[PDB]
């Protein structure tokens, strides 16, 4: 709860019924009819929670991101395949000329 | 002085029995092929007692390289 | 180590020491473990016994951790030893995966008491309250069917489940499984500055603390205008962050 | 080598093995304690993923107002310009000021 | 799958689970102090035992 | 995960185990002397059937 303001009965200014109603609500909380009316007009259905259902047969929505890090692996592998390819072509090129050959 | 918590001999301890059944059967078939090869030696050799002595002389030195 | 008893742990590494010494004997004992290393070697005095007491210790711990080695025997009498030891490895590790699943599937299922209705049935956890007064007499004067049954538990258990002081009730929670009932303000003062307590449940009552005047005093409406100003400009809620938070708890850590 | 020592540090973890398996004691025990390390990781990962798919602990993304203070993925909004709104505008609370932004 | 249904077994300790399971049966000497007590008590758990 | 949900959920043994899960349909002829017992019962185990 962020704020803590409240709803009241309210009177006009200087009305003498106000303290008679201030004695009224402050009686209603001990004998509990005020909180009983909070259970009167608020609960109508109730909510269920049950049955502990198993996560049957993991799909892409569950496990499918393991294929993405698999896809990240294959793309990085071809990029380092050409990375050492022209490296050895340079390691050849201390004996070799025209490194396209 | 317990109920159970963590998989004792009362739970899993029979796996050591079939482990114990394995080691005892292994030594019994160790001598089973030992005198077999001593008989496989005995086609050209003599009686397999002193041939098995060489097969036990080799166990004694523990660094054969021969 | 918790998913297995330490009686198993104290034998199984000794059993790995056990299967190391037994297989090392049979390897020296068997004639079918003496083939050619570097097999191009054209002679007879080159027979190998790569089994060492180092290696027989190594084949045990290497197979036990489900990894492999480079031992690979040839004699049947050395193969049955590793064969049953492979059947012992598969049990002790899959059982270790089973019981470590078992701790984490019952601890996540473990749900504590949450509401006042959740404490309505548990007579294992004892209610109690503060001294006879503000928190108590709400339960006695109530007609709520939940809270009436709470008063019946307190009726049977006078003489110290019902303590007479706040910090004594704080002390009774910290020792036993006691669940203290208290005004919801001073719970926020202790739970903030203990980090061993928690406000379980919501709010039962909704009464409030006020400034207060004598009867017919004309300062009352001037103070009624006062507090009702303090909530918009937020200095009232700022003082709720002044005198209440002092430490913070590692529940977020 | 520096590549192979890294290569033993992955294939042993991945329950596959390699061809590096040493003979000197100083490199055996490092391989030994890594092999005890790799069952405590994977089987607990198997245990915990078997612990999720049984007894599902439903959780909300935010729990407090401070948890919604950072998530601009989940949008606040409010009701029409009035009672709930003008509390945020007239506030000086550092959390709720960032909500108004 | 065996070691999880074996864990949740409660070899019933307090009367509250013993108040829930109507398969196993209660017991009291009839018209004793026990029937005197659980009738004249109003406790939530124990009233289910009297019912 | 399949074998730890199919073994927690025991088959229908008695009114205790049949009260917890609601996948198996409870049985009642509407407005009978049997239903008369369960609408006025005080044991919550029998009232969770009525709830
Ligand atoms: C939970 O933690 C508490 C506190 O560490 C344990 O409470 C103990 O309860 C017994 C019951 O009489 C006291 O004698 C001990 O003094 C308490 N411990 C301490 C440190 O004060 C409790 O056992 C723990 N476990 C459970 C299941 O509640
Ligand atoms: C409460 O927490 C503090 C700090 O974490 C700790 O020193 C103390 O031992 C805890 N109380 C108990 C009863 O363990």
């Amino acid at each position: 709860l962020i704020d803590s303001k409240g709803y009241g009965v309210g009177t006009p200014m200087g009305s003498p019924y106000r303290d008679k109603i201030t004695i009224a609500i402050l009686q209603l909380q001990e004998e509990g009819k005020l909180h009983m009316m909070k259970e009167k007009w608020w609960r109508g259905n109730g909510c269920p929670e049950e049955e502990s259902k198993e996560a049957s047969a993991l799909g892409v929505q569950n496990i499918g991101g393991i294929f993405i890090v698999l896809a990240a692996g294959l793309v990085l592998s071809v990029f380092v395949a050409v990375g050492e390819f022209l490296y050895k072509s340079k390691k050849n090129a201390q004996l070799e000329k025209r490194s396209f050959c | 002085s317990k109920e159970a918590s963590a998989l004792g001999v009362q739970n899993i301890g029979g796996i050591f029995i079939v482990l114990a059944a394995g080691l005892v059967l292994s030594v019994f078939v160790a001598v089973g092929e030992f005198l077999y090869k001593s008989k496989k030696n005995a086609q050209l050799e003599k009686r397999s007692f002193c041939s098995a002595m060489v097969e036990e002389l080799r166990m004694s030195l523990k660094c054969q390289r021969r | 180590l918790n998913p297995l008893s330490p009686d198993i742990w104290m034998y199984v590494l000794l059993a790995c020491l056990g299967v190391s010494c037994v297989l090392f004997v049979i390897a020296r004992f068997s004639p079918y473990e003496w083939y050619n290393p570097h097999p191009c070697n054209p002679d007879s005095d080159v027979v190998e016994n790569n089994f060492t007491l180092l290696n027989s210790f190594w084949f045990g711990v290497g197979a036990l951790m489900q990894q492999g080695s480079e031992l690979m025997p040839k004699a049947l009498s050395t193969r049955i030893v590793g064969g049953i030891w492979w059947f012992f490895t598969l049990i002790i590790i899959s059982s270790y995966t089973a019981n470590l699943a078992a701790f984490l599937t019952v601890e996540r299922m473990e749900s504590p008491i949450d509401s006042a209705d959740d404490l309505a049935k548990q007579t294992k956890i004892e209610y109690g309250a503060v001294e006879d007064g503000a928190t108590m007499t709400f339960f006695k004067k109530s007609k709520i069917s939940t809270y009436d049954k709470m008063w019946a538990f307190m009726s049977s258990r006078r003489q110290s489940v019902l303590v007479k002081s706040n910090e004594e009730g704080i002390q009774r929670v910290l020792t036993s499984d006691y669940a203290f009932l208290m005004e919801s303000t001073t719970i926020e003062f202790v739970t903030q500055r203990n980090c061993n307590l928690t406000q379980i449940g919501g709010l039962i009552d909704s009464k409030g603390y006020g400034v207060g005047t004598p009867m017919g005093s004309p300062y009352r409406d001037k103070i009624t205008i006062a507090i009702l100003q303090l909530q918009e400009e937020g200095k009232l809620h700022m003082m709720k962050e002044k005198w209440w938070r002092g430490n913070g708890c590692p529940e977020e850590e």
